[PDB]
């Protein structure tokens, strides 16, 4: 058992250029940071590492199938971030980790993603 | 005109008129002229009027049916009709095909897939070797190129999408039904 397969045509559908949801936004004060990286480590190990870092950062984590849901345990609303993370195999030893905001403030989300990645700089591939 | 537009699209009169409110927003952000130009479009999608992107250029170009460098309200509504939950799926399939045929060759060329894959990586700020990108391009292309001839044609694309319908996931905006309330 492993992450879902994502072929090149599937990967390109990730582009902010191809998804027109953004034209329908009412409030958008901020610019989207790119919240994705690639890795070569075994998928179950990627997951365990993401779960460990998130736990130490004050997040409750629930994983089903190389898809993780993170919820902030902060008692302060701005810290009540929800995040989903999924891993896809884009090539036989290459996995993309796609991080998405399910709920919460954009600026807090960006701060989160920066901190996450600095804790995981080992698993991140060139 | 809202009645004419509603009759050539899956939209109703009340929906076209709701879309006009949106168009007024999008088309007035830089030059208030009742048209959307490239920079206004980049601003709506990226919140950065100066951010260039291959896929946005391709979307813009396909929206611009009059080939006049801008998106008028008519062009805007006719093309969005394709993203309606109720548009026929084959229209969705052929719109995506048109996007990916970067240089209007009538096919999705192998180097057109490659250029898209490189742009996606660039957009995401991901750094991969030429060899790695080749493996990724080759796997997808050999699978879509049914007839093994070196290009991807509309019927091959149609079959490819029938085997993985999520390939046209971007081709539905599933709330073009709830635009009145917006
Ligand atoms: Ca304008
Ligand atoms: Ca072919």
């Amino acid at each position: 058992e492993g992450p879902l397969m994502m072929n090149a045509f599937e990967m390109i559908t990730l582009s902010q250029g191809l998804n027109l949801s953004a034209l329908f936004d009412r409030r958008q004060d901020f610019v989207k940071r790119q919240t994705r990286f690639v890795s070569r480590r075994e998928p179950s190990e990627i997951i365990a590492n993401i779960e460990a870092v998130a736990n130490s950062m004050g997040f409750k984590s629930h994983t089903r199938n190389f898809k993780t849901r993170l919820e902030g345990l902060s008692s302060i609303k701005a810290g009540q971030l929800a995040v989903v993370i999924e891993i896809y195999e884009v090539a036989p030893s290459l996995f993309m980790v796609d991080v998405r905001k399910a709920a919460g403030e954009t600026l807090e989300y960006h701060k989160f993603y920066k901190k996450l990645c600095s804790k995981l700089e080992n698993i991140i591939w060139r | 005109d809202p009645e004419l537009l509603a009759s050539v699209t899956p939209f109703t009169v009340e929906e076209v008129e709701a879309l006009y409110e949106l168009f007024k927003k999008l088309s007035s952000s830089i030059i208030d002229d009742g048209l959307i130009h490239k920079e206004e479009f980049q601003l709506a999608l990226f919140r950065n009027r100066n951010r260039r992107n291959l896929f946005a250029d391709r979307i813009f170009d396909v929206f611009d049916v009059k080939r006049n460098g801008v998106i008028e309200f008519g062009e805007f509504v006719r093309s969005l009709g394709v993203f309606h939950p109720s548009a026929p799926v084959h229209e969705k399939v052929k719109f995506a095909f048109k996007l990916y045929d970067l240089r209007q060759t009538g096919f999705i060329e192998r180097e057109e897939l490659k250029e898209m894959v490189v742009a996606l990586l660039h957009e995401s700020e991901l750094v991969l070797s030429e060899d790695m990108i080749e493996v990724m391009v080759d796997k997808a292309f050999v699978q879509a190129d049914r007839k093994n001839d070196g290009k991807i044609d509309i019927d091959e694309w149609k079959d490819f999408v029938s085997l993985n319908p999520s390939l046209i996931k971007n081709m539905t905006l599933p709330y073009l039904k709830d635009i009145n309330r917006t």
